[PDB]
């Protein structure tokens, strides 16, 4: 009902505007009727007037919440595909972008759409009415309408010297005091703790009198369209008035032209005004934007044949049989959680092709393949709530017991005062760090899948519980699963019967 | 007495000549659009009844001039009124930062540097936003209204009330209810934006391990569920917008019929001129009530502001001799950087002395995006370029600074995203190398260094004669002690 409550507004402005103007026009030549049917008429052309602004306004504000909830949504599920590759630079940008990044949109949603839809209606249909009444003042309106653009663009093209220079010094000295007073705690202790006082004087001064001058740059618009929108009204006031001594035109369509024309040079000036106010939210909805079409997941249908299939990597010349315990030993950071994401097939393999079963990865079904393997990460799923729904996100445990007796984590139930219904806050809170590690494994390693991949598997862990956990996962690889680690610790490297030294560039 | 006062008195008050003035140039602006307004009704109506045309000459002039002078004078005192308030701005933020740099221990270390910067960037820029957005709206609005009462008044004194009383519920019920709706809305709902932080920070860092499982789909039904009960309490609560949106047309219609009520039972007393006035006035007189709809919402944004502004443990005492070697270490939550201070302030013994002994290096340094001789120089600016160049050698920068374009005038746009981390703390252990502190503390200086350097830099630190010889007294707050080594240990609890 957007432009239907515009069209509203609009007609029962300009019906008001002439109705006032007859009912004035008429109630001073006669002064002895009139008074019941054209004051009702003005009276109810105010309150639905009225009553569609209110509408308006509710409408405009369900149509904004409901419009940042789905790109909030959709920004926040095409970010989370696969490839991390662009996840780990983009992370801060769509995190950004889902919190008070775009409440910034509610004022281009509010103040802006509705004024430019006005503008739109109002001003060509009050033109009309009042070139009916009177062609002259129109005629005037009209050759001061195509006079905004002209001198807006002469003024913006003739000075786009001094703005641009403006801005930059502008930007650059903000970014002089702005990392000057971020450094004020490291000056405070040492000699020069108030000797940089001078200097922020006449950078302040400095900074102000540029700003300055691109705020006399900027504001020749507004002078601009409120000296057309003024002086069409006092032309026309001139022209009704003196071509209306000569008994030669009603007062009626003089009263009529003198009070359209500003409902016709309002909705521009509102337009303008409210401009300023939404160019946040046109960025945050243009970078929102920027974030969401790009992925587009691939991959085919082949499926790996049924039991543990053979991993090969010829790059590296790495190829891991099934029911063997396999290390990975190198320095921190070389391609080696990128190696494990890859053959996960989230991204590609920086080091050369990976066949699995003899056939890549790039052939491979996902869905069926990712049902087949436990990945343990790093940061296991910590959800805030209770350890029994966090020892659960990761699908249903078929045999929780002897997993957890198998790497220990009764002594951490048995700990616990309500067994697995401690509560746990975000991130672990309530949790310690390797018994958050022991839940990981309580969650990957109970699981029925021929793939086993663990990163560091024995992190903050002590003597006895990696020996346990080493013990559970040589028992597990002898199951008939390949297991493949990366520590890169001594009790780690003498638990595997294969070594690989995948090494940089 | 509320502390937005406290603050308007304090920010060194604005040189009121320079207010009264965007004061005066506002009122003349929209006087002159009221006056033109008015001027035109009148000579419509006066060359109606058909005159000689000598006043329509003095009376079609004055248009021209009001309509010419109503353009430049709003353009004019946008300007001043801009100019004052961000003078205000600029020196309010001067003043502040000298109270920043008072020797007591004051409140200057219990904030860190970066939202230190989110106060001092923002929070001037509001108080500013106090000039523009309580100045012109609210002082402006106040003498025009009067200056139009007064119009209706000396006419009719019996339809000049109804327009006051008009004027006033627009102008303060419409923005006294927006104001408290946009309040009320923000903090409504104030859990389920709790799911805001939950999900999109879950969600985001934490995508791999959830997409191989099939639980990625239930977070979205699980955030979403929640986010769309706050969206429907946000609106709930913020419908009562929607009335003070309205409110102004209301007022302007109640006024409209009011006026030509009135009129149609004085028309015949006085002259037709007179009577067009009284009519055509009421609905071009509230151009000045609408530019505050958002100034009680300004006021409420400066208020919360200037608060934030005003807004702005003990530990053991140890013994030192000049020339000793301290390893000190403890757990996450211990004040060891306190204890720190703590010594810094017993040995510099406040103000009073030009030598100062103890000075800390904490961890979280700023670094200038100036070159860096200028970055170095800051502890010592008496430093040659030799002396420079052997302390980088001397701790593994050598290499970093061979391969400068500038050498050591490399202007490092960024600050410390123009180097490395390790390579950033790298140069703030050079730093503290130049500076002659008599007792030099450092605050964790094995942190984000390199796997086969941190152990070597943590041991030539904390050995007497390798790096600082025999009089300099180094104190390590530090995580990674090794196993097998000296110096006294004061672990903390």
């Amino acid at each position: 009902s957007y432009f239907q409550s515009n069209v509203v507004i609009a007609g029962c402005t300009i019906a008001s505007a002439v109705v006032l103007a007859h009912i004035v026009a008429g109630i001073i030549t006669n002064p002895a009727t009139d008074w019941a049917p054209g004051l009702v008429a003005l009276a109810v052309l105010w309150s639905v007037r009225v009553v569609a602004q209110w509408f308006q306004g509710r409408l405009s504000q369900r149509g904004a919440t409901a419009v940042i909830g789905e790109l909030s949504r959709q920004v926040l599920s095409s970010v989370t595909t696969s490839s991390p590759r662009r996840l780990a630079a983009d992370r801060d940008s769509a995190a950004a972008v889902v919190t008070r990044g775009l409440d910034g949109l509610r004022p281009y949603f509010t103040g802006y759409l509705p004024a430019v839809v006005l503008a739109g209606i109002l001003t060509p249909a009050a033109l009309v009415v009042m070139a009916a009444y009177d062609w002259q003042a129109a005629a005037i309106v009209v050759i001061a309408l195509p006079l905004i653009p002209i001198f807006m663009v002469l003024i913006g093209l003739l000075t786009a010297e001094r703005s641009a220079a403006a801005l930059t010094a502008m930007t650059t000295l903000q970014g002089r005091m702005l990392d000057l007073i971020a450094g004020i705690p490291t000056l405070r202790a040492v000699g020069r703790a108030g000797g940089s006082v001078q200097r922020i004087a006449e950078l302040s001064a400095s900074h102000r009198r540029s700003t300055m001058a691109t705020l006399r740059i900027s504001f020749l618009s507004a002078l601009v369209l409120e000296l057309l929108a003024t002086l069409g009204v006092a032309l026309v006031a001139v022209s009704v008035g003196l071509r209306l001594v000569f008994g030669d035109m009603t007062l009626a369509a003089g009263l009529t032209a003198l009070l359209l024309a500003p409902e016709v040079f309002w909705p521009l000036r509102r337009v303008g005004a409210a401009f300023h106010a939404a160019q946040d939210g046109k960025t945050a909805a243009e970078q929102a934007l920027r974030l969401c079409a790009e992925p587009h997941p691939p991959t085919g249908h082949e499926v790996v044949p049924a039991g543990a299939p053979v991993i090969e990597v010829p790059a590296l010349k790495a190829v891991m049989e099934p029911g063997r315990v396999t290390v990975l030993t190198g320095p921190n950071g070389v391609g080696k959680s990128t190696l494990l994401q890859a053959i996960l097939g989230l991204q590609e393999s920086p080091c050369g092709p990976i066949l699995v079963a003899g056939v890549e990865v790039g052939a491979l079904d996902r869905s069926a393949w990712w049902g087949r393997l436990a990945w343990m990460p790093h940061r296991p799923v910590l959800v805030p709530g209770t350890v029994r729904e966090n020892l659960e996100l990761l699908g249903p445990v078929p045999g929780l017991d002897e997993v957890c007796r198998s790497v220990g984590f009764d002594e951490v139930l048995g700990e616990l005062p309500d067994g697995s219904e401690t509560p746990l806050g975000r991130g672990g809170v309530g949790l310690s760090l390797g018994q958050r590690q022991r839940l990981g494994l309580v969650r990957a390693l109970g699981a029925p899948a021929d793939v086993l991949l663990l990163d560091e598997p024995t992190a903050h862990l002590d003597g006895a519980l990696e020996d346990r956990v080493l013990a559970a996962i040589v028992a597990r690889a002898r199951a008939g699963a390949t297991v493949v680690m990366v520590g890169h610790r001594a009790p780690v490297l003498a638990a595997a019967d294969h070594v690989v030294t995948m090494e940089s560039s | 007495h509320d502390p937005l006062l406290r603050l308007t008195l304090e920010l060194l008050r604005p040189r009121l000549g320079r207010f009264l003035l965007a004061a005066a140039l506002g009122v003349l602006s929209l006087g002159s659009a009221l006056a033109l307004a008015g001027i035109s009704a009148w000579l419509i109506t006066r060359a109606w009844q058909m005159p000689p045309v000598l006043d329509l000459t003095v009376a079609v002039v004055a248009v021209r001039a009001l309509g010419i002078s109503r353009g430049v004078l709003g353009y004019c005192q946008r300007l001043a009124s801009h100019d004052s308030a961000l003078r205000a701005a600029a020196n309010a933020r001067t003043g502040l930062y000298r109270k920043l740099a008072d020797a007591p221990p004051d409140e200057a270390m219990r904030l860190p540097s970066g939202e230190l910067v989110a106060r001092l960037g923002p929070a001037v820029d509001e108080l500013a936003d106090v000039l523009v957005r309580a100045l012109l709206p609210i002082v402006v609005a106040v003498v025009l209204g009067c200056a139009a009462v007064g119009v209706i008044a000396v006419i009719s004194p019996a339809s000049a009330a109804v327009l006051a009383v008009c004027l006033v519920v627009a102008g303060v019920v419409a923005p006294a209810l927006a104001a408290r709706a946009a309040h009320a809305s923000e903090t409504v709902a104030a859990e389920h934006r709790s799911q805001r932080d939950t999900a999109g920070m879950l969600a985001l860092e934490h995508a791999p391990e959830l997409r191989v499982s099939g639980r990625l789909d239930s977070v979205i039904a699980t955030f979403e569920r929640h986010h769309r009960a706050w969206g429907e309490a946000a609106d709930r609560a913020a419908a009562p917008a929607a009335v003070a949106a309205a409110m102004p047309t209301a007022a302007m219609g109640v006024s409209v019929v009011g006026a030509v009520i009135a009129g149609i039972a004085l028309a015949p007393t006085v002259a037709p001129t007179t009577a067009a006035i009284l009519m055509l006035l009421p609905l071009s007189a509230f151009e000045a009530t609408t530019a505050l709809p958002d100034a009680a919402a300004q006021l409420m944004r400066s208020r919360v502001a200037a608060r934030r502004l005003l807004e702005l443990p003990d530990v053991a005492t140890v013994d030192l001799a000049p020339g000793d070697r301290l390893a000190v270490v403890g757990p996450s939550g211990s004040g060891k950087t306190t204890m720190l201070m703590a010594i810094a302030d017993r040995l510099n013994g406040a103000g009073g002395e030009t030598p100062q002994r103890a000075a800390v290096f904490a961890e979280d340094a700023h670094l200038f995006d100036t070159t860096v001789r200028d970055n170095l120089l800051v502890v010592r600016g008496d430093a040659t370029d030799t002396e420079l160049v052997a302390a980088l050698d001397r701790v593994g920068l050598g290499e970093w600074l061979a391969g400068l374009p500038d050498g050591l005038s490399t202007v490092l746009v960024g600050g410390a995203a123009a180097v490395s981390a390790g390579q950033r703390r790298r140069l703030l252990i050079a730093r503290a190398l130049i500076s002659a502190f008599p007792v030099v503390l450092l605050d964790e200086p094995t942190e984000n260094l390199d796997a086969g350097d941190a152990r070597q830099m943590l041991e030539g630190l904390l050995t007497p004669g390798a790096l600082f010889a025999a009089d300099r007294t180094v104190v390590v707050a530090t995580h990674h002690l090794p196993p097998g080594f000296d110096c006294p240990i004061v672990r903390c609890t």
